């Protein structure tokens, strides 16, 4: 891929994040650009998007609920 | 599929865990044990088969959602969707929009 196309694709990637983050805001997804960009990367690498949405939901629960994080650890250690 | 991308996916998972689960982000033993437990959960979640998602499917779900929630920006979403489709980047636009629809609140 020649320099012009690489530069155009890098510029379009940035517009993609801008567009998708504005969509995410309209939908009230509570995603910041950092999390959105990570998700974009995983989805572009083949991750199932319904599973990734569950991942985001569960990580949010664990980050807000020390009871559930410690329960997760107890289940993990028991395996 | 994720075949051949396991390294880049796991690096992203590491980043997600540190960003979204602060108690799992530190350097002490307990935080690192929490990180491993969270990592194992994420891996299991991403293996789950999920539904038959069939594309205008996610965008149609988002539009019909936006007539109930928040009709003032339905047109704005439609213009954003059109712009996105024209970009010469991203091979899985349908799935990113599906992700947003699932997280919509």
């Amino acid at each position: 891929m020649p320099p012009s196309e690489r530069a155009e694709k890098q510029a379009a990637a940035q517009q993609a994040v801008d567009i998708l983050h504005e969509i995410a805001t309209i939908l009230n997804c509570h995603l910041d650009r950092r999390t959105l960009s990570i998700c974009i990367s995983m989805i572009e690498n083949g991750v199932n998007p319904e599973a990734l949405a569950n991942v985001i939901k569960e990580l949010r629960v664990l980050g807000q609920d020390p009871q559930q994080l410690d329960a997760l650890v107890a289940n993990y250690l028991a395996s | 599929g994720p075949l051949g991308s396991m390294q880049r996916i796991n690096n992203a998972i590491d980043s997600l865990i540190g960003h979204l689960v602060p108690a799992a982000a530190g350097d002490d033993d307990d935080a690192r044990t929490r990180r491993q437990a969270v990592f194992d959960l994420v891996r299991a979640l991403l293996e789950q088969p999920g539904s038959n998602i069939p594309v205008n499917h996610a965008s149609d779900l988002i539009k019909r959602r936006l007539i109930s929630t928040n009709p003032s920006q339905a047109l704005r979403f439609s213009n954003l969707y059109t712009r996105l489709l024209a970009l010469p980047v991203l091979n899985q636009k349908w799935a990113i929009l599906y992700l947003l629809h699932q997280l919509a609140d």
